[PDB]
């Protein structure tokens, strides 16, 4: 996000593990 | 004898020319301003501007 200078003050996939 | 009211023909011809100029734009600053990709603040961030 850009912000200007104000200020305050899933899946189910294959894998191996 | 009087006068009469003597009159001239004048014809004359157009010279053509032309003018140019030029400038360019950066191709980073392209889809910066028609992108319409940019959804929710880009669209009125100060690069933009």
């Amino acid at each position: 996000v850009i912000a200007n200078t104000n200020l305050v003050t899933s899946a189910r996939v294959r894998a191996d593990l | 004898p009087a006068d009469q009211p003597v009159h001239n023909y004048m014809i004359k011809r157009l010279d053509r020319r032309s003018l140019n100029a030029a400038f360019s734009i950066a191709v980073e600053a392209l889809g910066l301003i028609s992108g319409e990709n940019l959804d929710g603040t880009h669209i009125s961030s100060a690069m933009r501007l």
